[PDB]
């Protein structure tokens, strides 16, 4: 479920390697973004082609 | 409602009048690069489903 | 003596507006 | 039942109020089980229930079923109707304790039902009473 | 013999249990029976496992070892378990 | 010959309960009601 | 899809049957947009290509 | 696009490392920084543990996305605003279904989350203040909360209600920038007594719980088909009696009838979340499903002690007209299993909803 | 994308990587994707932000 | 009282209101006893382990002197029932006092003893949850320090096969880590 | 009645004492006996002058008619089938 997610996602940051450690001026960065217009700019042709390759 | 359907309705027109804005060359970028993804994973295609199919 | 605290006028709230101290604190 | 009580005829009587205190009180129970089971009760038991002469129970099968006649389950309506029938064959006309005024057009937007019991039983007693 | 010699044993407990009465008349909780009652929690048949009998016996000393059966039991005894089941939702259904 | 099967597996009273697939509960609809699982008394 | 008379019923010259073939190469298994540019139903050039 | 986007950057002048995942705002403060004094606290605090050390190495915060509260409200506001004409019994299943919509999902997050706490305060003012409407009258008097939130079993309407908490506020000046905690609490909502209410907060397990729970359920649960598959002899119920209805698949969800049939679906969980373009009405429970995942919570505790907090049968009963009845005991009351259900539902409140003290009021006999 | 979903013939889970090895190996940390949304876990030395800064 | 605390418990979010409100309600003191048992017993009676309940016991053990002891104490009346528990409500209370010891509500442990002479299975299970739980926070080093340093007996020693017990019985808990120094005795 | 009075007793011997000292009330002697019976919680009870024999045939006879009255009867029916409640149980406890 998402929220399980969450969890496995904050463990998951949080047992990475030496994550936390900045004695070295080491620099983490988390991005969240969309595709913005994913959807609408599929393209068919291309998709058939891509389907092609699958079933 | 009609707002959207109009500028919809614009959208497809110039896609067809434009052409496809993916060009040429990306296209075949994407192509090619699933094409190595599937191939080094071992994916072998869906087939259609049989007539005689159990489940 | 309204300290920042409460509601500027309970209105819309759906309280009273009653604010009392909290009396567990430390 | 029915031909038990009918065929032990008034030596019965001592035994109604018993009778009808359990046909009242099963006449509400949990609804669609029982309700037709405990009317067609009454409706087998009319005559018993009236050559004996107990007039005030003739007044409480009358206005009580008269009450049920808004019942929103057809399978029950139509046992309840059927009672009543019943009980038209043996009180009369002019003394129904339900007077027939009351009675008739209470009945008249029925006829819309649907399901089948209900339009049975109503456009019988309408043709009892509009006889 | 005839009855039941495993019938008989367990109406023997019940005498037991009157002994019981004479000296606990109104038994609660910490009084000794209780103690060590919560302070635990001839051949007999030993290969695999016997199904599940609605009586729950173990079988006999020499037994066959093999299931020979109608199934009733297991049908039976799914069966019932499936009506649990359907007074559910069967009632699921109530609140609309 | 008895009659033998790799591991064990499980019993029976259980291993048939709860109905099947059934799916959740309708789209989400407010109509429903079915917050409580057993009846009051 | 049928009984409007602007509906074209009749045989496919060698010019429509050239602008079909060309353009279901160009943009497959689209026939809702192809249909209107050869002047034809959907099913019907549908039907004419198989 | 750079405006819907967002970044956060962990690095030796920033401590703090924030993101936004799902319908979660998840603050993550190491311990190895500085965390000064260390501190429990509520549930909304989760503890991130290293899987090699066993030790808690940082802290991560929820709260409940802005977005999110957003859409909550704007479904209150549906239940507000699509309803005019349909009955009050209804509109209370409406509130039900989306406040545990909210809770069941968030749960934990739901106490870091102020504004939430005041949001739901004054909707469930709102929607009770609409069924007040309904009937004509605003007077308080006329509708104590024991006809709200009666399990409609007694007739009541059964409403769900987490708003008469105690709101914390200490020193806004402060608040806004170090978290202060917590000096003072504001009332949510009124009781006529002294009194209580129920929260469903409480009555739901939170989701770190769960969590664990499920872990340790299921290696508990492969070590009891370890020690069948050594004794030859199956597993029986008894064994399973304790696990019975816990852990995220909800382990008694193996045993569903059905169950072949569901090993054969796969990506339920996205149909699901594409099933509002395909169906026109909204979904809340749209991230689960029982048949793979169970039922994840039971509330049958929260309406015993509802009935409990009002005075047991006897005292919500006291509102009512059962003793005009004449029925000897509650204990077989069995209800009728823009037409008069609505008129019922006054009378059997009547001798609340009408009072000789009222507010203001001008006294009337009725005609004959 | 390879090292995480890793060898075909022993795929990885949801979050974790073959080896140590192969969490070092690279800036991208964790990748994870729920329908069109994009969460991203970014470990960097100070060299390697350095020169994004500098491009 | 009983009646009061539990509806003041299942009202209040957080753990912090429920103290408020039950403070504030200034019930009567010497009861400090009972209601800390209710609270003990409200939430390990419920179904699952929750934060919330273990939380509340403690707190209200740091505002006055003597609700810790009022702890302390329902710890020992446990003795009595570590038997007579069934094995769900362990798995609530081994991690429930996990949580009142990890952050300093240790030596009260000592009153608890490993032997097959007086142990319940119950009991067994009871305490195995225990170390399982504050272990998985302490992370069985600062485990290591406290237990050093705590002199814990009746579970740490004479008998050798009472060795053979202890040091068994965490390698089948699996910790046992903090088994050497016995392991070393025994030889 | 309703929830916020429906103390039967008080009311009684207040109605009585206000007939009483009434001048508008006629009452042929100042010895008399008032009943009040509130109908919305089936209660009953009465304030004023008694003489021998009368307190235990009023006691029997209220006691009686609170349990008998075709009256009431009706009027508990209409409550009942307008609340629609019925009961699940035959023959009462």
């Amino acid at each position: 479920p998402p929220p399980l997610l969450v969890y496995k996602w904050c463990q998951g940051i949080n047992n990475l390697q030496d994550v936390w450690e900045t004695s070295e001026g080491e620099c983490n960065v988390m991005l969240e973004s969309r595709f913005e217009k994913m959807y609408e700019k599929i393209d068919l042709t291309l998709l058939n082609r891509l389907l092609r390759l699958i079933v | 409602t009609r707002l959207y359907l109009k500028a919809e309705q614009e959208r497809q027109h110039n896609y067809l009048k434009d052409g496809p804005y993916i060009t040429a060359e990306e296209a075949v970028a994407v192509y090619t690069t699933t094409v190595h993804w599937l191939e080094s994973r071992r994916f072998s295609p869906i087939p259609f489903p049989p007539l005689s199919y159990k489940h | 003596m309204y300290n920042g605290i409460g509601l500027p006028t309970p209105r819309g709230s759906g309280t009273n507006g009653y604010v009392q101290r909290n009396l567990s604190l430390v | 039942f029915g031909t038990v009580v009918n065929a032990l005829g008034k030596r019965v009587k001592p035994y109604l109020p018993q009778i009808c205190g359990t046909v009242l009180w099963r006449l509400n129970n949990k609804s669609a089980k029982v309700r037709q089971q405990a009317a067609d009760l009454i409706s087998r038991t009319a005559v018993v229930m009236k050559t004996c002469q107990e007039e005030k129970l003739m007044g409480h099968l009358g206005v009580v079923l008269y009450e049920y006649l808004g019942e929103e389950y057809p399978e029950v309506l139509g046992s309840i109707l059927g009672a009543l029938k019943a009980i038209v064959n043996v009180i009369g006309m002019h003394k129904m304790t339900p007077p027939i005024k009351d009675l008739l057009p209470r009945l008249t937007p029925i006829l819309k039902n649907r399901h089948e019991k209900v339009q049975e039983n109503c456009i019988d007693l309408v043709g009892r009473i509009a006889d | 013999w005839g009855k039941g010699l495993a019938q008989s044993r367990q109406q023997q407990q019940n005498v037991e249990d009157a002994m019981k009465e004479m000296q606990k008349p109104l038994a609660r909780y910490i009084d000794d029976e209780d103690l060590d009652r919560m302070l635990r929690e001839r051949p007999r048949y030993s290969g695999p496992a016997p199904p599940p009998n609605r009586f729950n016996i173990w079988p006999g000393y020499r037994w066959d070892g093999v299931d020979r059966s109608n199934g009733f039991e297991q049908k039976r005894f799914a069966r019932l378990a499936s009506k649990k089941a359907v007074e559910e939702l069967a009632y699921k259904w109530s609140v609309e | 010959n008895p009659r033998t099967s790799n591991e064990v597996q499980y019993d029976q009273r259980l291993f048939n309960q709860s109905k099947g697939m059934d799916s959740g509960f309708a789209g989400g609809e407010d109509e429903i009601y079915n917050v409580y699982d057993q009846a009051w008394r | 899809e049928w009984l409007d008379p602007s509906i074209k019923k009749t045989e496919w010259s060698r010019e429509e049957e050239e602008k079909l073939l060309h353009l279901a190469k160009l943009m497959p298994t689209q026939w809702r947009t192809i249909a209107p540019i050869i002047g034809r139903t959907a099913a019907q050039c549908l039907e004419h290509y198989e | 696009q750079w405006e819907n986007s967002f970044v956060s950057v962990y690095s030796k002048d920033n401590p703090n490392l924030l993101f936004n995942m799902c319908g979660f705002e998840c603050r993550i403060l190491p311990k190895c920084r500085t965390s000064y004094e260390e501190f429990t606290h509520k549930d909304g605090v989760w503890n991130l543990q290293n899987e090699v050390t066993k030790e808690r190495t940082a802290q991560c915060f929820l709260r409940v996305d802005d977005e999110s509260m957003q859409r909550f409200h704007n479904r209150v506001r549906q239940i507000l605003m699509a309803s005019g004409s349909t009955t009050f019994t209804k509109i209370v299943n409406k509130w039900n279904t989306a406040l545990i919509g909210l809770m069941t999902y968030f749960r934990e997050a739901v106490v870091n989350t102020q504004e939430l706490l005041d949001l739901l305060v004054k909707c469930e003012n709102k929607i009770q203040t609409r069924i007040k409407i309904g009937l004509n009258s605003k007077m308080p008097s006329r509708f104590p909360p024991v006809v709200f939130y009666t399990p409609k079993e007694l007739g009541g309407l059964g409403m769900l209600s987490m708003g008469h908490v105690l709101i914390p506020q200490s020193d806004l000046r402060w608040s806004k920038q170090t978290d202060v905690g917590i000096t003072h609490f504001r009332s949510g909502m009124s009781h006529e007594e002294d009194q209580l209410i129920p929260n469903l907060y409480r009555y739901i397990q939170p989701w770190e719980s769960e969590f664990i729970d499920s872990q340790r359920v299921w290696a508990e649960y492969a070590l009891k088909r370890q020690e069948a598959i050594a004794q030859n002899r199956r597993l029986t119920l008894e064994d399973l009696e304790d696990s019975w209805d816990r852990g995220i698949p909800r382990i008694n969800t193996l045993f569903q009838k059905d169950r072949h049939t569901l090993a054969y679906d796969k990506g339920w969980r996205v149909r699901t979340d594409f099933k509002q373009y395909q169906v026109l009405k909204q979904n809340p429970f749209w991230w689960t499903h029982q048949r793979h995942d169970g039922k994840l919570w039971n509330l049958n505790n929260y309406r015993t002690d509802m009935i409990q907090a009002l005075g047991g049968v006897e005292g919500i009963l006291e509102h009512t007209l059962f003793k005009g009845t004449y029925f000897p005991t509650w204990e077989g009351l069995f209800w009728e299993k823009n037409q008069i259900p609505n008129r019922r539902f006054t009378l059997w409140w009547s001798p609340t909803i009408n009072r000789a003290n009222v507010y203001v009021g001008f006294q009337v006999q009725l005609d004959l | 994308a390879s090292e995480m979903a890793g060898p075909p013939q022993m795929p990885n889970d949801f979050l974790s990587f073959q080896d140590i090895a192969t969490e070092a190996a690279h800036p991208i940390r964790l990748f994870c994707r729920y329908i069109d949304r994009i969460h991203i876990f970014f470990r960097f030395t100070a060299d390697e932000a350095r020169d994004l800064i500098q491009r | 009282f009983r009646r009061t605390i539990y509806l003041a418990i299942q009202s209040s979010l957080d753990f912090e209101e429920c103290a408020h409100k039950l403070l504030k309600m200034e019930f009567p003191e010497s009861q400090t006893k009972e209601l800390c048992n209710m609270i003990l017993d409200c939430c390990a009676q419920q179904r699952t382990y929750e934060k919330f309940f273990g939380l509340l016991a403690g707190r209200f053990c740091m505002l006055k002197k003597e609700y810790m002891e009022s702890f302390e104490g329902i710890f020992k009346e446990q003795y009595d029932t570590i038997h007579r528990l069934e094995t769900n409500k362990l798995r609530n209370v081994a991690k429930m006092f996990a949580h009142l010891l990890y952050t300093d509500s240790w030596s009260v442990l000592e009153c608890i003893k490993l032997s097959e002479e007086t142990t319940t299975s119950s009991s067994r299970i009871f305490v195995k949850i225990f170390f399982q739980e504050l272990c998985e926070y302490m992370g069985l080093p600062k485990l290591n320090a406290r237990l050093k340093d705590e002199t814990l007996q009746p579970f740490f020693e004479d008998n050798p096969r009472n060795t053979r017990f202890a040091i068994n019985f965490f390698t089948s808990i699996g910790l046992g880590g903090l088994t050497d120094e016995l392991r070393e005795h025994l030889k | 009645g309703d929830y916020d009075s429906h103390d039967i007793e008080r009311y009684a011997r207040a109605k009585f004492l206000d007939y009483t000292t009434d001048n508008m009330s006629i009452y042929p002697s100042p010895t008399g006996v008032l009943i009040a019976i509130d109908l919305a919680y089936n209660l009953h009870s009465a304030y004023g002058n008694w003489f021998p024999g009368s307190k235990p045939l009023i006691q029997q006879a209220m006691a009686k008619i609170m349990k008998a009255n075709p009256a009431l009867y009706v009027l508990r029916e209409r409550i009942r089938k307008g609340l629609q409640l019925y009961s699940s149980e035959p023959t009462e406890p």
